[PDB]
RNA sequence: CAUGGGAUAACAAAGGAGCAGUUUUAAAGGUCUAUUGGAGAUUAUGGAGCUG
RNA sequence: AUCUGCGCAUGGCUCAUUACAUCAGACGUAAUCUGCCGCAAAAAUCUUGCGGUCCGCAAAAUUGGAUAACUUGGCGAAACGCCAAGCUAAUACAUGAACCAACCGGGUGUCUCCAGAGACGCCCAGCGAAUGAAUGACAAAACCAAUGCCUGCAGUAACACCCAGCAGUGUUGACUCAAUUCAUUCCGUGCGAAAGCCGGCCCGGCGUCUUUUGACGAACAACUGCCCUAUCAGCUGGUGAUGGCCGUGUAGUGGACUGCCAUGGCGUUGACGGGAGCGGGGGAUUAGGGUUCGAUUCCGGAGAGGGAGCCUGAGAAAUAGCUACCACUUCUACGGAGGGCAGCAGGCGCGCAAAUUGCCCAAU
């Protein structure tokens, strides 16, 4: 139960680290969108 | 080269036999952060307290040491925000201030002048003289009978 | 016993208070520690909840903190040389909150050539110390008083309450402060 | 240390009468409020007719027989309160404490699927020892690591057999409500307006499926779905609806004479 | 505790010499953040404000 | 029968005290303690066995000493009094778990490399606690050094491999808080997997340390309110009165308290002192405005013959707990030993004035 614990925590971690992941690459794609545009 | 130079003893506010210093930051750091460091020189801990309440001019870019203080100390202000107006001013660093009101008598239809006085713990970031409106924030007991802390001054 | 309550303290108006009822034991106080040198001896008192309250009396160490440096050693107090209650009690050297001591200053010696690399030569695979040393420097009320053998410092750390005698090393205008009360 | 009620001072919803007896299960902490449970002894004998007295009440509980949440409690005195999963597998008969639109305490009865889940509303918010932001709820719940768009006043759906967080509804405006406090308790509405007046207390303002306007604390709403129509959990039988006075007044009479 | 209505009254301050020019335009002198791939250290130009 | 574990701090009685007190409605605790109960958490600890004298090979760790009851001998007029010896338990007391079994971090010495990078080695790295430091957010180009991708700079999370997104993001109205990083060290005043117990035919019911928070509470603070009295006009302050500075003490805030400094604070809007006596919910009467009563069932406060002071416990300044004195007081074999009905029945007094030394846990 403390390995599940800490697999539980491993599986918080990439909840968050994705969602932090998603939003990097929402943005290099706008603002590198736009720079081909001017 | 080896040498630092640090700050030289400012007079104007140690009178008081002990070192007068502030608990919540450290004053001798060699390369304090822009955390606490205000815009002139010095380290000071100023706090933003809750209820849109603005903390005036003095409390970050004075140079007094207080304690007990709603913006420079642990203090926080919770509970009951009052008014009053100013009575005296005598003590070192308290104020009485007077909270005056009307009682309503259910028999004879008619009102009556009673007064509150509520001894009040006032900062230096305030110099509020008689008969001035203050507002006054709930806090711990700061001693026997200061329960209050004057938050804002309004002039005359 | 002792009691901390406003029963006995008269009215703002000076009136008495008359008392209805006994002494709780919820308002109690207790008798004071007065903490001083000498070796270790300790009691423990029973606080509320069963929680443990470790009275200091004769404390001779304490771990004391260098701030610029955040570090600390444990080092063996020396004297007592200045209390802003009173002068008499530096005369017995009974260690408070806030009484200035003077400590052993030779692990901040020892921890200042390990660290930086300066005395008051043999690892030169590692010269780590030239990527510190340069922005920083020390100052000089400190490294007199740490060659002279003795560092004036304060306590930080209430005995009676906790049992330790921690503190910080006395810098900048503080140490300036207290110098000129003594000398 | 207090460890007895009285009848008269135990809340008026149990519905205990006040000749029989002068005292009253006080319920022992636990999950819920003493101000603001239901104890397992007054729905073993006083809402279910299971038990005729407190002594054949106690040959249900410390059997094991009666199920808070999917665990038996064998505590008569254990605080059950609102949202709530009581079962019995001997009687096949599952409930959920709601509250009815008068305010008092109802038993909804459930199906296999809707008595897995329940609804439970953040209290507070911390991080825990390690770096473990965990969740306080109502019912006295730690969850340890819920869905990071959590915050204080929302919503989680729970699942007590599988003990995972499966869903969230936040707290917003298009949201509906259940009241459960105040004299507005048991009334469902949708939120309209929230007035915050920070260092004080926030007031909510609520529709109602009529259009019935009506206000509370925001520590009393608890929020229950995305709108009226798609409510996460079944309520009582008026369904949040409050009638007249008046009215509900004639229809017992209309009611009471058609049965004659 | 929240909120809106502004009749009547109230607190406060004043005692009227005891008093509180707005914009376009180019010019002079002088004051203590954002970009150049990052971070560190120097460095002139410039924005907006300073006054004659 | 006795060890052990919880309980006896509730309930019940009474209303003597008591006017910046209690109490009511309403707030505060970010100034704090909190057993039982609810949901959770948990990677610290070189221990055993066998052989050899500190090492080797092993592994379901087959741990250690003492007390009751009891027996024996008893002391004493007695006492809800006692002694000595001999036995024996644990979920009492004490001791103690390597490897299985992680991630992550700091400080640091040899070794393969390049003109700083890796491998290895050593010390330290657990929850809680102390002190110190760091987080706990924010609201146009030019040149040199180190460094990033390009074949001068297109475009870009961060990071020298092990994991190319394994936290760049706690909460509040507000924190010096929640939590994390590293520095030092906790010497009993913390941390077992009870070295625990059952049950089913590996699994399931319990029972327990620590840690943490909800809950039931505790303690403190005070916004508004309160009978009569001036044949009571000044009250407080050396020996704390109002405030300020270091401390101390507390569970915590604080003149609560030591030291020092200042000269305040309250009052004709009735202070101060005296008399009446628990405070509300509420009762009686009332067109309206009122005038009265509230020892009494519910809530709160206080007390247990008066007055203290404690122990133990999570909680008592406990009284069907202890210690002492004062006032009464019972047994004695005179050596001594005890008492506490404002619990329920009763008893004597006192008065105008108030019941049964009853049956039962069937219900609450
Ligand atoms: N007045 C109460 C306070 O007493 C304090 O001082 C008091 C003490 O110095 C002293 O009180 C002592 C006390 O220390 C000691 N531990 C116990 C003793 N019973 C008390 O004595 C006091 O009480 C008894 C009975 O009332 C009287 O007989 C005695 O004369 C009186 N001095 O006497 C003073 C009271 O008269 C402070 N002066 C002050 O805080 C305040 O006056
Ligand atoms: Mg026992
Ligand atoms: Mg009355
Ligand atoms: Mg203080
Ligand atoms: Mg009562
Ligand atoms: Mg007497
Ligand atoms: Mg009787």
């Amino acid at each position: 139960k403390v390995r599940a614990s800490a697999a539980e925590r491993r599986e918080y971690l990439r909840l968050i680290a994705s969602n932090r992941r998603a939003l990097r690459q929402r943005d290099h794609s706008k603002k590198h969108t736009q720079k081909v545009h001017a | 080269p080896q040498y630092y130079h640090a700050h030289q003893v400012d007079a104007t506010i140690q009178h008081q036999k002990a070192y007068q210093r502030q608990t919540a930051v450290n004053e001798n750091m060699h390369r304090s952060s822009r955390k606490h460091v205000n815009k002139s020189g010095h380290i000071r801990y100023a706090k933003k307290i809750g209820l849109g309440f603005k903390t005036p001019a003095k409390a970050l870019n004075g140079k007094y040491i207080d304690r007990k203080c709603p913006f420079t100390s642990n203090v926080v202000i919770r509970g009951r925000i009052l008014r009053g107006i100013v009575h005296s001013t005598k003590m070192h660093r308290t104020i009485v201030i007077r909270r005056n009101y009307l009682h309503f008598i259910k028999k004879y239809q008619r009102y009556q002048k009673r007064h509150k006085s509520l001894a009040v713990h006032c900062s230096p970031a305030f110099d509020p003289k008689q008969g001035d409106e203050v507002v006054v924030g709930q806090c711990r007991p700061l001693s026997k009978t200061i329960r209050y802390n004057v938050l804002e001054v309004v002039s005359k | 016993g002792i009691v901390r309550s406003r029963l006995h303290k008269r009215k703002i108006t000076g009136g008495k208070t008359k008392i209805h009822r006994k002494r709780m034991k919820a308002e109690l106080g207790r008798l004071p520690a007065n903490t001083r040198l000498g070796a270790r001896r300790v009691s423990p008192v029973r606080a509320r909840g069963g929680n443990f309250k470790i009275r200091a009396l004769r404390l001779d160490t304490g771990n004391f903190a260098w701030a610029s440096e955040a570090i600390a050693h444990r080092v063996r107090l020396l004297d007592v040389v200045y209390n802003a209650t009173s002068n008499e009690l530096v005369r017995t050297k009974t260690l408070v909150k806030n009484c200035i001591v003077a400590v052993d200053a030779a692990p901040f010696k020892r921890w200042y050539a390990k660290h930086y690399g300066i005395d008051l030569a043999s690892p030169k695979l590692q010269r780590e110390w030239i990527r510190r040393r340069r922005n920083h420097r020390v100052e000089k009320a400190i490294a007199d008083q740490l060659r002279e053998g003795r560092v004036l410092a304060r306590i930080t750390s209430r005995p009676g309450q906790s049992g330790r005698a921690d503190g910080i090393l006395l810098e900048g205008a503080e140490l300036q402060f207290y110098l000129k009360r003594l000398e | 240390a207090k460890k007895h009620l009285k009848r008269l001072y135990a809340p008026k919803d149990w519905m205990l009468s006040k000749l029989t007896g002068v005292f009253a299960p006080r319920p022992r902490p636990g999950p819920h409020k003493l101000r603001e449970c239901l104890p397992l002894l007054v729905i073993i004998r006083n809402r279910l007719k299971y038990a005729l007295n407190a002594r054949e009440g106690e040959m249900i509980l410390r059997q094991g027989l009666v199920h808070v949440d999917n665990h038996p409690r064998r505590d008569g005195k254990y605080p059950a309160g609102f949202m709530d999963v009581v079962e019995i597998p001997k009687t096949g008969d599952r409930f959920r404490l709601m509250y009815d639109v008068k305010g008092r305490f109802a038993l909804v009865s459930l199906s296999e699927a809707e008595a897995q889940i329940k609804l439970m509303k953040v209290v507070n918010l911390y991080t825990a020892t390690g770096r473990v932001p965990v969740a306080v709820t109502h019912d006295g719940h730690r969850i340890r690591y819920p869905d990071p768009h959590t915050s204080i006043g929302d919503t989680i759906v729970y699942n007590v057999k599988e003990k995972k967080c499966v869903d969230l509804i936040k707290n917003r405006q298009g949201k509906a409500v259940i009241v459960t406090g105040g004299a507005n308790r048991g009334r469902i509405g949708e939120i309209v307006k929230v007035e915050c007046h920070p260092g004080a207390f926030n007031i909510a303002h609520l529709k109602d499926a009529s259009g019935a306007e009506f206000a509370t604390r925001a520590a009393n709403i608890f929020v229950i779905g995305k709108d009226l129509n798609h409510l996460q959990v079944t309520v009582p039988k008026q369904q949040g609806l409050r009638m007249n006075v008046i009215q509900e007044r004639e229809e017992r009479l209309i009611a009471a004479e058609a049965r004659k």
